[PDB]
């Protein structure tokens, strides 16, 4: 029917661009601690790279009308929404807020006002407003999902449009309209029911092992999945995450025989089967839907047949957390991936060290459940990931040239990104920033316990040597 | 439409504390529209 | 050039009143903002001299 | 011709008596800055000069 | 802008009779001198307004390309600012207008200039300044100015009020 849209649902913001000939959308996305500059990523095109669907997500908070927001900034000290109505946008990986910042670039002077995101929520060009784009509907009446839609600053009254000038796909800010469409992912969260986008912690047995990647600066590659046990029950390497590739509402419930797309937090990459080596892990350049899907069935048998459940509401309840078992198999080569343990090798006494791999016969023991993952783990295994990315990137730039002491023009390659790798390390630092002494004891406490848990779960990812 | 008309026009007010005879003036007159046409519904879905 | 002038002269008469109402509220300086962005500085006194 | 002369009209309808009327002045600037193609785009510096 | 002002015109952008071309440098010149009236610029040293005295001073006493009383009070009133914003940062700016008033005496459009000249000893009073320059004209000056005055100047009681100097500039 006509979606409800309450002020409390993730929205991804996305538009539609020809320069390539070709109509397809592209949405908009920003990192967390690091570069405060908007960037693009195919997400129409899925089939040939795989899209991320993690730092492109959006939550609406509240929604007051203009005059309302002007009282609430000159004096600061689930509803719906109308047209023309002040919306916020925070981000849902670190809680960050959409803001337009006094700069300029693209080499266009004039009038930039390049877009980013904003620590605090003080106000100022923090907040957005819409405005009638299409002649069907006016000011006044219920926001229909899609139909396009403008979003402009109160403070800064300005349009959010893109880039003709060199610069490949760069939204700015300036008095040029430029219709963006509307995309809403998730809804209203449930009782403990499964939900597309989010991690999850997958366990094997009852209590014992997990399912994980080894650790870094092993022999090899991290293309291995063994099976763990308790080491790493509470560490962040074993941490998966599930995305539909539909472009559609991907916040409703994981239902059986969807298109999953197990995502690595911690290297970004994804786990499929190249008919080759096993199960092994796959980069983002080889990114085929033929092998990289996988689907949710009870018990082991097919009973595939026709498609079914193909709604896009939120769908019937299914299996909650931890509740019972779930049996995982390939949606093409149709074959469970549960370990086998031939025989335990005396080489490598791990206590439990089993490769995974797939095969016809099975086991009769794919005793997996589903388990909730932390706010804070998922965001710290995403900060890990993108900071280990940053600094891959900055030893690979310096080891580029090593031989070349001649000078004659420092540009002689690839740049290096000194301004966001100093402005990545000045926000960790002001983020592992040990509290003061002066609130009470427990919250003292509370704040030790998570500053070791964060400490903790960076030492065993590592990045040290 | 009137009553987000309404509304807005209480939000510009809604910070004073003192109506002055133009602002009391223009509340009576929007207030007089707002009960004639709530007796136009009345006698709209008036009977059974 | 007489278009030119007359184009800095509407953009001049066009200043939000004083500094007396430019203290008090932001829209006076989100105006004198763009209006300072609009045209660069050493223009003017280029053209004078 | 025509643009002199309606930057000269123009001129007449801001200052009223030596004063700036605000709301006509931030409606103006609205209207003239929305659209880009406005006060010479190819020579002003809206096209890159 | 206050030197790029002052350097492009010459003598008051050369004030005569030769063709007279072009007269529309009148409302420029209001306008930039409004504007010097409307803010204080001069405050700290390395000043060149020397120029820029000179040709105010002989717009000031030489008026001779047309006649327009609101470009002399407007003049007059910069002038008036000038002398009483300045305080001894220059000589000759001060003893060029101390000159050409005490050598144009009994005239119409010299009464900025004797008015500024009476007006500056009230606000200096010869304090955080001893220079002997000014002294060596200053009472002879004035003692000839006020013979003149006295005897070859049949002025009314009316000009002898509201154009009357102290010049207690004695030590």
């Amino acid at each position: 029917e006509v979606q409800f849209l309450r002020t409390d649902d993730e929205v991804v913001l996305q538009c539609s661009a020809t320069v390539l000939k070709e109509q397809l959308k592209l949405c908009l996305a920003a990192e967390g601690f690091g570069n405060r500059l908007c960037f693009l990523e195919p997400t129409s095109n899925a089939q040939n790279v795989p899209p991320d669907l993690a730092i492109c997500c959006f939550t609406l908070e509240q929604s007051l009308s203009v005059r309302a927001l002007q009282e609430m900034l000159a004096n600061t000290v689930h509803r719906t929404l109308l047209y023309g109505h002040a919306i916020l946008l925070r981000h849902a990986h670190s809680r960050m807020y959409l803001s337009c910042l006094t700069t300029s670039r693209s080499m266009t002077d004039k009038l930039a006002f390049d877009v980013g995101l904003q620590e605090d929520a003080t106000g100022e060009a923090c907040w957005w407003t819409m405005h009638p784009a299409s002649k069907q509907r006016s000011e006044g009446e219920k926001v229909r999902v899609g139909d396009d839609l403008i979003l402009v600053s109160v403070s800064s009254e300005r349009y959010l449009h893109l880039s003709t000038a060199s610069g490949e796909l760069q939204v700015d800010a300036s008095f040029m309209q430029t219709l963006w469409n509307m995309n809403p992912i998730c809804s209203c969260c449930e009782e403990g029911y499964v939900t597309g986008g989010h991690v999850l912690r997958l366990f094997h047995g009852h209590m014992d092992e997990c399912l994980t990647i080894s650790a870094a600066d092993s022999d090899d590659q991290r293309r291995l999945v063994y099976y763990e046990g308790g080491a790493v029950c509470t560490h962040a390497r074993s941490l998966w995450r599930l995305e539909p590739l539909r472009i559609s509402w991907s916040g409703s419930h994981l239902r059986w025989g969807q298109p999953l797309r197990i995502r690595h937090v911690t290297t970004g990459r994804y786990l499929a089967l190249t008919e080759d080596q096993g199960l092994v892990v796959v980069d983002a350049c080889k990114a085929h839907t033929k092998a990289t899907s996988f689907c949710f069935r009870v018990s082991k048998e097919k009973l595939d047949t026709a498609p079914k459940r193909d709604v896009e509401g939120m769908g019937p309840p299914e299996i909650k957390y931890g509740e019972s078992l779930c049996f995982v198999q390939h949606v093409a080569s149709g074959l469970w991936l549960t370990y086998a343990a031939p025989d335990p090798k005396a080489l490598r006494l791990g206590v439990l060290k089993k490769k995974a791999i797939l095969h016809q016969e099975g086991h009769m023991d794919d005793a997996l459940f589903l388990t909730r993952c932390q706010q804070e783990e998922s965001q710290a295994a995403r900060m890990i990931h993108s900071t280990a990315g940053l600094y891959n990137q900055f030893i690979k730039g310096l080891d580029s040239f090593s031989g070349k002491p001649r000078g004659s023009g420092p540009p002689a390659g690839p740049a290096l990104p000194i301004e966001a790798v100093i402005l990545s390390l000045q926000d960790l630092i002001g983020y592992f920033e040990p509290p003061s002494e002066e609130l009470q004891h427990e919250e003292k406490q509370s704040k030790l316990r998570s500053l070791r848990n964060r400490q903790s779960l960076f030492q065993e990812e590592g990045m040290l040597s | 439409r009137l009553q987000e008309s309404i509304s807005d026009f209480y939000w510009y007010y809604s910070g004073k504390d003192v109506i002055e005879e133009q602002g009391k003036r223009n509340f009576s007159k929007a207030m007089s529209v707002a009960k004639q046409v709530f007796n136009s519904l009345t006698e709209y879905i008036q009977g059974p | 050039m007489s278009f030119y002038a007359a184009l800095i002269d509407l953009l001049g008469r066009c200043a939000p009143e004083m500094h007396l109402i430019q203290a008090g509220k932001g829209e006076a300086l989100r105006i004198r903002a763009i209006l300072r962005s609009l045209v660069p500085l050493d223009d003017l006194v280029g053209i004078i001299s | 011709c025509g643009g002199e002369r309606y930057l000269d009209f123009l001129r007449f309808a801001v200052f009223v008596n030596g004063e700036s009327v605000e709301e006509n002045a931030n409606v103006v600037v609205r209207l003239l800055i929305r659209k880009p193609e406005c006060f010479g785009p190819a020579l002003r510096g809206e096209g890159g000069s | 802008h206050v030197l790029d002002v002052g350097f492009l015109p010459d003598m008051r952008a050369a004030a005569s009779l030769d063709t007279a071309t072009f007269s529309t440098t009148e409302m420029a010149l209001a306008l930039n001198r409004y504007l010097c009236l409307a803010v204080l610029p001069l405050i700290t040293k390395c000043a060149p307004l020397f120029a820029g005295t000179e040709h105010r001073a002989i717009m000031v006493d030489s008026m001779l390309h047309t006649v327009y009383r609101l470009s002399r009070g407007r003049s007059l009133t910069k002038a008036q600012r000038d002398v009483i914003e300045d305080c001894l940062m220059a000589l000759c700016r001060y003893i060029r207008p101390s000159m050409l008033q005490h050598l144009l005496r009994r005239l119409v459009f010299d009464v900025p200039i004797l008015n500024e000249f009476a007006k500056m000893p009230l606000k200096l009073l010869t304090n955080h300044y001893e220079r002997c320059w000014k002294y060596y004209c200053l009472p002879t000056g004035w003692a000839n100015f006020g013979v003149t005055s006295e005897e070859e100047l049949h002025l009314t009681r009316k000009l002898f009020w509201g154009i009357f100097d102290s010049l207690a500039h004695k030590k």
